């Protein structure tokens, strides 16, 4: 094992984490790299045409970091924007109306939650296809959004350079937002309130510490 | 004789002799038995503290029996039904006869040293869990029978956080 | 094996359990045939579920002693009102077809499941090549979609729940 | 495959074709999951029979229970009114123990998987030739017989 990489300056990372891979720093103090993560019961594993193991966790952390990034603004965007314009002549009794991030998967018609389900299903339907017929060439997130080759509504170009500055600010923005999200979901389960309740409270004053005000006369 | 799990707090440690010449075989199977039983003992403690605070909102027998409901600590042997514990030991003893529920992935390839070192550590930790454990049950059975006893209030002594 | 139909693109081939692996050929026939025959079962089954629920009930459907057609319920526990006898007759008849009549009576065999009788063929020769693939692809898949839907609402039928879209 | 197993009427019967590829490991492990269903069947069914007479071990179970005072049958594991989960407990690891530490092959007398002398037997020994083959087609036939009894006691006994 190499000694003494960047982030723990003190300890060891393993020999596969190597270059490679974008926002590569050598965090990996347990392993979980040099095991088979992708080739033991694998259904869809083809031998000497698969991917290897450091980019299948790869992929993972991008799925749960994704989610994670939507997730967090999922929380903050209906407390502080307010609701959708939604529920009229949809008879939803105020479902939208609630704010409390919690309280919402209770009062949704089942229509919504399927639908959701669905998408995703089918997106990752096409992410499944991708990843067999892309054999051990593996350009990590796939599913072909606004790339030239795939599907571009907007015709983005890129130089290399800058697709690789994109990538990185990808991943540290995953990251974080995974850590955010974790942050966020507990805050409002323990607190009880959604973020916007529970930090405004906090702005300006206590009402039983606020003074009464100014009565003193002026012109005297 | 010298194996893995010699630390400088003592040196053998081997007071009544209980390996004295023995054999390779014998030595092996304590050693085997030692971490099982750390093993237990960790997860035995990790899940005393655990329903404190949480609990899976399923039933046991469809209809009663909520697990939001049974009492934590020595009181769930009684609670829960004969039929519950057979299924569970079953389910342990597949998990142990055969390979089944096991993945030959966690196992990894470190280093001899990396390897050695992280031996001990387990084995060390596993020796704080059991004990642990003895005074957890001990406290749990003394407070059950005569309440009031060892004034000390509320499972889980320390961590008076939870309550 | 990992080239014939039912090979679909969305997942390619999938075997998880690999019972496969070592075979012959009359074992993927078995296999074959047993999936069509429980596909199609269960495309049958779904439609008259389906139908029978929506509303509409044969008014020729009453039985003997009157027994009005609107009287039958539906679902395993609705279908609990029928005549014994009419339903020793069915289940007769359905053990007459599979006696009889539900198989290859001629001796042509271009692939499993073609029975045909080799007497009532509705037009064949006119299909191109790759169009049998097809049809025998979508047949398939739709029998397989029908046998999960089927399995479901029974289920649900006994577990209790309001599933979407269907009242239940 | 023509060995214990295939008689009286009907000779191979394997109408599901378990055995159509078929091993020597696979066999063995089959036959003795058999075996040992059996044996464990016909003595449940002794014992049930037997508490169903009336007979009773004297004293008592658990604190302040006698043998005689449990009621007979499935309801005397689960169900109210059943003997405490502390001595059903005790009473499978004391099985759980007997059956590791007791009926295991500690010496090598092998032949069949299933086989536990470690040097006691009364004669298996002195007989050789055949009486092996006619006893063992017995002890399994007996063993499916009383495995399907004890099978149709359960049924009844729940459903009546
Ligand atoms: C602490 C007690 C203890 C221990 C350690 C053992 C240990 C063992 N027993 Mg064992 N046994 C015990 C008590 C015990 N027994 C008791 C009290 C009985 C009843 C008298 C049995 C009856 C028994 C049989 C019949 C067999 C064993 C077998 C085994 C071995 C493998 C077990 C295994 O793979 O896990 C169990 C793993 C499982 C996956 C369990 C499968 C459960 C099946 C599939 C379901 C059975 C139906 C269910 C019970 C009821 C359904 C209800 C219905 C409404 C659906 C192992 C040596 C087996 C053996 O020797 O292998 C060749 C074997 O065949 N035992
Ligand atoms: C279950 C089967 C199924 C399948 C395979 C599809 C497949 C499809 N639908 Mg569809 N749909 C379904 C059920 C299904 N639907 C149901 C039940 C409804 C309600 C009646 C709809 C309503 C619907 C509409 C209205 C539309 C589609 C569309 C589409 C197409 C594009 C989907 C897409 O890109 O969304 C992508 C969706 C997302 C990326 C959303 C993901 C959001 C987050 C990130 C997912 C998080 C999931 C979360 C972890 C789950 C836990 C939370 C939960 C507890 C709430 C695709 C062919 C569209 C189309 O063009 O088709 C003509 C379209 O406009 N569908
Ligand atoms: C000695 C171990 C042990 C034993 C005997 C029990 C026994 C019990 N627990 Mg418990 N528990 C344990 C460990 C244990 N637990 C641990 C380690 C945790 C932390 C996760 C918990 C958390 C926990 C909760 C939150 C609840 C219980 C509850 C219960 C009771 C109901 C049975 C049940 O659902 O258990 C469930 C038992 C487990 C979930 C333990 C699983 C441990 C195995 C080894 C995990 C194996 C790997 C796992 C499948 C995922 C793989 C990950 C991968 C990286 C390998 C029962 C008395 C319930 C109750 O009513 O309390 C009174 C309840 O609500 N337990
Ligand atoms: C499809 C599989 C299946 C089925 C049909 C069942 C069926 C059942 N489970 Mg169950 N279970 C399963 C899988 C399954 N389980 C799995 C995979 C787990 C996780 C390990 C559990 C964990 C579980 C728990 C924790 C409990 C149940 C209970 C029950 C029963 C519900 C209450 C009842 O009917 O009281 C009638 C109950 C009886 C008449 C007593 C049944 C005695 C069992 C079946 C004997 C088991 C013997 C064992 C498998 C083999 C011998 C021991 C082994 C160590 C050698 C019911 C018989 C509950 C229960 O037993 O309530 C009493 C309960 O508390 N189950
Ligand atoms: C059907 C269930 C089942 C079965 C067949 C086994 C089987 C076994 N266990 Mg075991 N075990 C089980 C459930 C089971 N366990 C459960 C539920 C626990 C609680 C966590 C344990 C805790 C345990 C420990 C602590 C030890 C064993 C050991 C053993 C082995 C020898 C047992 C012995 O010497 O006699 C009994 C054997 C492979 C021993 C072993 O392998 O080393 C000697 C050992 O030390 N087991
Ligand atoms: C009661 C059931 C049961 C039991 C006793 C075990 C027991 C075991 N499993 Mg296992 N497993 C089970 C069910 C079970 N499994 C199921 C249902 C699955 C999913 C199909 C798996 C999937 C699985 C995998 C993929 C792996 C194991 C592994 C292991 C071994 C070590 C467990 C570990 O390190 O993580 C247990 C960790 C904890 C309990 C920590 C809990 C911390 C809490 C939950 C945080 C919140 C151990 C023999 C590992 C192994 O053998 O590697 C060598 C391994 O790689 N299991
Ligand atoms: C698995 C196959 C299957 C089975 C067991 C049944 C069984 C039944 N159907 Mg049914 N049905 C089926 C397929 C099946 N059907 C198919 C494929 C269709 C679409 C053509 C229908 C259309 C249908 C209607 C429209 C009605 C029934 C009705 C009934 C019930 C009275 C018998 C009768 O009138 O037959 C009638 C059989 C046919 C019309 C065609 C069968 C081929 C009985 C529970 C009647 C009933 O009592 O409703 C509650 C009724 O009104 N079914
Ligand atoms: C599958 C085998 C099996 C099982 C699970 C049981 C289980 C039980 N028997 Mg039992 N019994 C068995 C075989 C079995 N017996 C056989 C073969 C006989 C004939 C000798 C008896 C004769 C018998 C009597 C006379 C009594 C029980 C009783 C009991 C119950 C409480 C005492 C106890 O744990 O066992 C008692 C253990 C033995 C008698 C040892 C049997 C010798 C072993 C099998 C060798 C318990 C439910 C008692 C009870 O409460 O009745 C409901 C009781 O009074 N049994
Ligand atoms: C149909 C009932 C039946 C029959 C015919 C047998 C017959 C036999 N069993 Mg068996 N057994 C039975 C039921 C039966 N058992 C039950 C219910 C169990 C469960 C408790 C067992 C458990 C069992 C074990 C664990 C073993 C046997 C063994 C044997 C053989 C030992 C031969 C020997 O030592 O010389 C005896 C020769 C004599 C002349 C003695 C005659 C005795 C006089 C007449 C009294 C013997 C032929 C052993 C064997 O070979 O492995 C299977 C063995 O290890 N039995
Ligand atoms: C030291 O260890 O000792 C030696 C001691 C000793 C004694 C020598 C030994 C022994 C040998 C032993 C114990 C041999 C035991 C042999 C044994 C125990 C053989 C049972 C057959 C049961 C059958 C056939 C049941 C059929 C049951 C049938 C066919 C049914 O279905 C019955 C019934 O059920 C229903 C469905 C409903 C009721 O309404 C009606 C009927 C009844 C129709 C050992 C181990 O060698 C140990």
């Amino acid at each position: 094992w190499n000694e003494a990489p960047r982030a723990l300056p003190f300890g060891s990372a393993p020999p596969t984490l190597d270059g490679s891979l974008v926002g590569d720093v050598g965090f990996d103090p347990i392993g979980f790299s040099t095991a088979p993560f992708a080739s033991f019961n694998n259904p869809i594993y083809q031998e000497g045409n698969f991917m290897t193991d450091v980019q299948w966790l790869r992929e993972a952390e991008l799925t749960h970091g994704r989610i994670a990034q939507l997730a967090v603004v999922g929380f903050i965007w209906p407390a502080l924007f307010g609701t959708f314009p939604g529920n009229e002549n949809f008879g939803g009794a105020d479902a939208y109306s609630y704010v409390n991030p919690l309280e919402a998967i209770n009062h949704i018609p089942s229509l919504a939650i399927y639908q959701i389900v669905g998408g995703m299903a089918w997106v990752e339907y096409q992410r499944v296809q991708r990843i067999k017929e892309q054999g051990k060439d593996r350009i990590s997130g796939d599913i072909g959004l606004a790339y030239p080759g795939g599907w571009n509504p907007f015709n983005i170009n890129y130089s290399p350079e800058e697709y690789a500055e994109k990538q990185l600010q990808e991943i540290k923005h995953c990251r974080l937002a995974m850590l955010g999200a974790f942050g966020l979901f507990f805050q409002a389960l323990n607190s009880g309130e959604d973020i916007v309740s529970q930090l405004s409270p906090a702005f300006a004053a206590p009402e039983y510490a606020a003074k009464a005000g100014y009565f003193l006369p002026q012109g005297i | 004789e010298n194996e893995i799990g010699v630390l400088p707090p003592t040196g053998f440690f081997d007071p009544a002799g209980l390996s004295d010449g023995i054999s390779q075989e014998k030595f092996d199977s304590y050693r085997l038995a030692e971490l099982k039983h750390g093993r237990a003992a960790m997860l035995a403690v990790l899940g005393y503290v655990a329903p404190e605070t949480y609990r899976f909102g399923y039933d046991l027998i469809p209809g009663e029996l909520s697990t939001n409901d049974i009492p934590n600590g020595v009181a769930a042997i009684k609670a829960i039904p004969f039929g519950g514990w057979a299924q569970m030991i079953a389910f342990v003893g597949c998990v142990e006869t055969y390979g089944w529920f096991t993945s030959p992935t966690g196992v990894l390839d470190l280093p001899d040293d990396i390897l050695a070192k992280r031996q001990t550590a387990e084995l060390q930790h596993g020796r704080l869990a059991m004990l642990a454990f003895l005074e957890l049950i001990r406290h749990d059975s003394q407070n059950l029978a005569q309440p009031g006893f060892d004034g000390l209030d509320n499972l889980i002594t320390g961590l008076p956080f939870l309550y | 094996f990992e080239n014939e139909l039912g090979a679909q693109p969305p997942l390619g081939f999938f075997d998880p359990l690999g019972m496969l692996d070592e075979a012959g050929q009359a074992r993927f026939d078995r296999l074959r045939y047993v999936e069509l025959k429980h596909g199609r079962i269960c495309q049958l089954a779904f439609l008259g579920n389906i139908i029978t629920r929506a509303g509409i009930h044969l008014p020729g459907a009453i039985s003997l002693d009157g027994t009005k057609f609107s009287d039958i319920g539906n679902g395993w526990a609705g279908s609990f009102e029928v005549p014994k006898d009419g339903a020793l007759q069915i289940l007769f008849f359905v053990g007459f077809l599979e006696l009889f009549v539900m198989k290859d009576v001629t001796g042509e065999g271009e692939f499993v499941g073609d029975f045909r009788n080799g007497a009532l063929d509705f037009g064949w020769d006119s299909f191109s090549e790759e169009t049998k693939l097809q049809k025998r692809a979508i047949e398939l898949n739709n029998g397989r979609a029908a046998m999960m839907g089927i399995l479901g609402l029974m289920v649900h039928e006994q577990l209790g729940g309001e599933l979407p879209i269907v009242g239940q | 495959e023509s060995e214990i197993g295939a008689q009286a009427p009907l000779g191979f019967w394997d109408p599901l074709g378990f055995l159509d590829r078929a091993d020597q490991e696979t066999f063995d492990r089959l036959r003795y999951v058999e075996l040992k269903h059996g044996r464990i069947a016909q003595l449940a069914f002794v014992g049930n029979l037997i508490t169903r007479a009336g007979y009773h071990l004297p004293g008592d179970i658990s604190l302040g229970r006698a043998f005689a005072d449990v009621p007979n049958g499935i309801a005397a594991i689960n169900g109210p009114d059943a003997i405490s989960t502390a001595a059903l407990l005790q009473t499978l690891a004391f099985i759980g123990f007997l059956e590791t530490r007791v009926m295991i092959d500690a010496t090598g007398e092998s032949q069949f998987r299933g086989d536990f002398r470690n040097g006691f037997d009364f004669g298996w020994d002195k007989q050789s030739p055949e009486w092996q083959t006619n006893k063992r087609a017995i002890e399994l036939n007996q063993g499916r017989a009383a495995m399907m009894g004890i099978l149709g006691l359960m049924m009844h006994e729940q459903v009546g």
